[PDB]
Formats: C-alpha cells, structure tokens, sequence
C-alpha cells in the first residue's frame, strides 16, 4: 500500500493529505480511490492506468484546473465518478467517451462554462448526472444523445438563459430534473416534449414571466411541478391540460394576479397547492380560485392571502371573499 | 397603587400621539392593549389607533357611563366589547386590558373576572396598515381627565417612549410627566 494512504481492502483511502497528484501504487488491483481534500491541480494522461480495476473514483475538494486528454483512459470498470468541488472549466470532448460503465458522474461546484456537444456520447449505462453550481449559459442540443438510462439531471444554480427546442433528446428514462436557480425566462412546455418518464420537474427561482405550450400533448407523467419564486404573471389556458396526473403544484412567491376557471378546472387531481405570496387582486375576479377552494379535497401548506384593493390585504381569500360580499 | 411612568390629563383636554414611519405602519391579525388609568369621568376616549389615510380600520377605548369598553374595525364592521358589571370611574387605579384575534376580542378589567367576546361566522382578520396612536381623545371631543400609566400596545411602552422625548412623539395640550 502506497504511503499516507491506509487500506482497508482493495479500497484505498487517501482523503486529507497533502497530494499534489495520484500516487503510483504497489497494487494495481485497487477497486476504489479516494483523494478527496488533497490539492491536486492536475490530470495527467493515463493517470490511473495502474487503477485499471477501478470502479468508484473520488476526487472532490481538490484545485483540479487541467485535465489532459484520455485522463481517465483504460477505466472501464468505473461506474462512480465525482469531480465536484474542483476549480475545472475545460473538458476535452474525449475525456469521459471511455468510461462505459460509469452510472453516476458528478461535475457540480466547478467553473464550466461551456460543454462540448459529444461529452456524454456513449454514456449508455449512466442514471445520474450532477451539473448544479456551475456557470454553463448554453447547452448543447445533442448532449444527452446517448444518455439512455439517465434518470437523474441535476442542472441547478447555473446561468441557462433559455431551453433549446429538443435538447433533451434521448432522456426517454429521465424521472427527475433540476433546472432551479438559474435565469430562465419564459417556459414553453413543448420544450419538454422528449421527457415521457419525468415525474418531478424543479423549475423555482429562475426568472420566469409567462407559462405558455406551443404543441398539444399529454405529458402522463409528470406528478410534481415547483415553479416557486418566479414572477409568472400570465399562464396559457391549456398548460394544465398538458399534464392531467400532476398532484402537486407549487407557484408561492410569485406575481399571479388571479386565475381563470378555466385553468383550475383542469387542476383537479392535484393533492398539494402552493399560492402564497402572489398578488391576488381581491374581486370578483377570484371567484373562480374561492369557489375551487370550498370544491378542493386537497392540501395547503400556508395561506391563500389577498394583496389588493389595499383594504383587503394580508386577510385570507374566503374570509375577504365572505366578508366584503365578493361574489354570489 | 399606581407607581409606573404617568401623565396628568387635566381641565382643558390633551394628547399624546405617536407617528409611525411611512413605510413601517404595521399590519397585525392579533393586538394586545394595557393600559393603566385612574379617573372619575362619566365620559372619556382614551386611546384610539387609526388607520393610515385611505383606510376605515381603527380601534378604540373609551369610558362610557363610567364602564370601560372597546370598540374596533377589521374593515367591513364594527366590533364592540364593554365591562358591563361595574364601574371604573371611582378614581382609583386600575388596568384594563384588550385582547383582539382577527374578529374575536377580550377584555379584563384588573382583578375580574375577563370578558371574552366572540363574533359570529368568519370575520376580517387583519387590522390594516396603523398610522397614529392618539393617547387622549381630544379629537374625538371626548377629552381624558386622569392619570395614565403603563401603556402597552403590541410590545410597545408608549408613554415610557414619551418621557424619552421619541422624536415621533408629539405632545399637546395640558398634559404634564409627573
Ligand atoms: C376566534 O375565535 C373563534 C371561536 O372561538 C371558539 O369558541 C370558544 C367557545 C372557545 O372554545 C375558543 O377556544 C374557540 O376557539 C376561533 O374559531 C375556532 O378556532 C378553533 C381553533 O382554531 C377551532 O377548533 C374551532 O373549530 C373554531 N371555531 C369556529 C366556529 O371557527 C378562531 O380561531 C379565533 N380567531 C382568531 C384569529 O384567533
Ligand atoms: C511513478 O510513475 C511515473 C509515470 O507516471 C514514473 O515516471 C515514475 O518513475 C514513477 N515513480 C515511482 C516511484 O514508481
Ligand atoms: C473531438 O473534437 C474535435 C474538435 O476539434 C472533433 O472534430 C472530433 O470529432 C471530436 N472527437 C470525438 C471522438 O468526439
Ligand atoms: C409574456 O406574455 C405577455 C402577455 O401575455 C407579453 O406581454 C410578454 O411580452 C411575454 N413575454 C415574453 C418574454 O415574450
Ligand atoms: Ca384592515
Ligand atoms: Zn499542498
């Protein structure tokens, strides 16, 4: 067993050492690494080449900066591979290409700013994928091409600036994505077409103004939808119909005005709501959302309070409605 | 018995008022008024909370044939609740205290047995956006006679604030700071 490093089988356990780089080893038939919180500032070419049998590699909380081409080459055994919490901005498109039998790779809390369209090509048995805490403004539209078995997308606290049409082609098994945090500002939900598994969609905190879908269709299944602290004030008649099993849906913290019954009525197989902190209009206007509520079966986490005439303000909707003669 | 900071409401009617930063006027679903008082008045107001400019909203207390009573405005109607069993106005100190959530109300008189005060049905359950607190009732042409001590509405000492000088405080009329 190579020095600083206790083992406590073909696992190697090399955490917070001072490692500037990988070092070599008496045995070549490790099955894991861990060189997590050393300072490694680079990635050689063939650098675990001694580490064939290797299939979980951690190398997070290091200063990698620089990875060479063919990095991780002859680790065909590998199917964890973390990266995050590094200071990595370029990636050759090769680099990853290699490692078929990886299944969850992390590149979160790096600096990536851009990603070559055949990064992931051939990454047939992945399932996660974490990208969160990067700044990517762009991507590609053929990225996930060959992630088949990709269930897992975690896209979050990043500077996307809007969805690509069909950029998603070839997530058939994606459950659940992450696209939180970043600075998206219009959804077109036909955008998401190509997600026929998704069943949870975290859309919260971007910067989002209108919720509009161009193509009819029916997106089975999806379950849950947090669209929390946007600014959505406008919503097309027909986005719910889009998707009739959603059971939760989460819109607190935004700039809702009020909601035709033609939107509610197609929210019935909803189970949780969120409408807090959006500024009602308390008229007659939110007949539609007062008399839903009375109909509805499911739950509220927090109240439902009016932002407008002032005189009406901060006071529970049905309360105001039944106090100040609103409707009927 | 009625050691605490006090003011002398005498024969010409005065006030106390305090002025709430433009932005920060409140907006509450409880309240919670003490106030600690001796008088021999038949009829007086002695605290009233008006809503900022634009809004109907407001809560007074007054002293109604000797018995001490509130009256208040969610926004749609008025809410009153009175000590009907006896009479405050024998000179003597005492502290009544008002208790409002969303439409229901309490008051107790010192040492008696409280009154609590329910509303029918579902009420209005926020008092919106507090201006002024106006300690004296000489706008309402109802002017306090007496002895004011300990005033307390929603964590604030108001009179306590007043013998401080708050710069919001303005005081008017005849009224001294023994
Ligand atoms: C205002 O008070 C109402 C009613 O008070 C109830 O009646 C009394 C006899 C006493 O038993 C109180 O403790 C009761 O609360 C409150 O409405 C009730 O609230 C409780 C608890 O939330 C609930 O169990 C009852 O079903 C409610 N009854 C009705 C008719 O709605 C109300 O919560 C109070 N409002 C505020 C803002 O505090
Ligand atoms: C470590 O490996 C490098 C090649 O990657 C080689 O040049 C060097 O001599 C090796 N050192 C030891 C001590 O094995
Ligand atoms: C790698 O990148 C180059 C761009 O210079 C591209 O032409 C080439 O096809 C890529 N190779 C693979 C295997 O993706
Ligand atoms: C969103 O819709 C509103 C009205 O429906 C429109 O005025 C606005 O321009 C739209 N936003 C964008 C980014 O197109
Ligand atoms: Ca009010
Ligand atoms: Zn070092």
């Amino acid at each position: 067993c190579p020095p600083k490093c206790r083992c406590e089988k073909l696992l190697f356990y090399c955490d917070s050492q001072g490692f500037h780089s990988v070092p070599n080893a008496t045995d070549k038939g490790s099955l894991g690494l861990s060189l997590r919180h050393n300072h490694i500032t680079e990635l050689e070419r063939d650098q675990f080449a001694s580490f064939s049998q290797l299939t979980w590699l951690h190398l997070d909380h290091n200063q990698i900066s620089t990875v060479k081409e063919d990095a991780f080459q002859g680790l065909y055994k590998l199917k964890e591979l973390i990266l995050s919490s590094n200071k990595i901005f370029y990636l050759p498109n090769t680099t990853f290409t290699q490692l078929i039998n990886l299944q969850n790779l992390d590149l979160s809390f790096n600096q990536l700013s851009s990603l070559h369209p055949e990064l992931f090509y051939g990454l047939r048995k992945l399932q996660t994928l974490h990208l969160r805490s990067n700044s990517l403004r762009t991507i590609p539209v053929r990225l996930f091409w060959d992630c088949r078995s990709l269930e897992f997308l975690d896209l979050s606290t990043n500077r996307l600036r809007s969805l690509a049409r069909n950029g998603f082609a070839g997530l058939i098994k994606l459950r659940e994505l992450h696209l939180e945090h970043n600075q998206l500002t219009k959804i077109n939900f036909a955008h998401f077409l190509r997600l026929s598994s998704l069943h949870t969609l975290f859309l919260q905190w971007n910067k989002i103004s209108n919720l509009t879908c161009g193509m009819e269709w029916t997106w089975g299944t999806l379950e849950k939808l947090d669209l929390t602290g946007n600014e959505i004030k406008a919503i097309d008649l027909t986005v719910f119909e889009t998707m009739p099993n959603l059971k939760i849906l989460l819109m607190d913290n935004n700039k809702l005005n009020s909601l035709d019954s033609k939107i509610l009525n197609s929210l019935r197989s909803l189970t949780t709501v969120g409408l807090s902190g959006n500024l009602w209009e308390c008229s007659a206007r939110i007949c539609a959302l007062a008399s839903w509520l009375g109909s509805f079966q499911g739950r509220w986490e927090h109240s439902i309070l009016c932002h407008s005439p002032d005189h009406t303000q901060g006071e529970d909707i049905l309360d105001a409605v039944a106090g100040f003669q609103l409707c009927w | 018995s009625h050691a605490g900071t006090t003011y002398i409401f005498s024969k010409g009617g005065g006030q106390i008022t305090y002025k709430w930063p433009p932005n920060d006027r409140p907006s509450t679903r409880a309240d919670r008024l003490a106030i600690g008082f001796s008088t021999v008045q038949k009829e007086a107001v002695l605290v009233r909370v008006d809503s900022s400019s634009g809004l109907g909203d407001y809560l007074e207390l007054h002293i109604h044939q000797g018995k001490i009573g509130v009256k208040f405005n969610v926004g749609t109607d008025d809410i009153a609740i009175e000590e009907s069993n006896a009479i405050i106005n024998d000179g003597k100190y005492h502290v009544v205290r008002f208790t409002r959530s969303g439409g229901n109300a309490t008051l107790q008189v010192d040492s008696w047995p409280v009154i609590e005060r329910y509303p029918a049905g579902r009420q209005l359950t926020i008092f919106n956006s507090q201006a002024t607190i106006i300690i004296g009732g000489k706008e309402q042409g109802q002017p306090f006679q007496g002895q004011l001590s300990g005033l307390y509405y929603n964590g604030l000492k108001v009179l306590n604030m007043a013998a401080e000088n708050d710069a919001n405080i303005a005081i008017v009329g005849n009224v001294r700071l023994v």
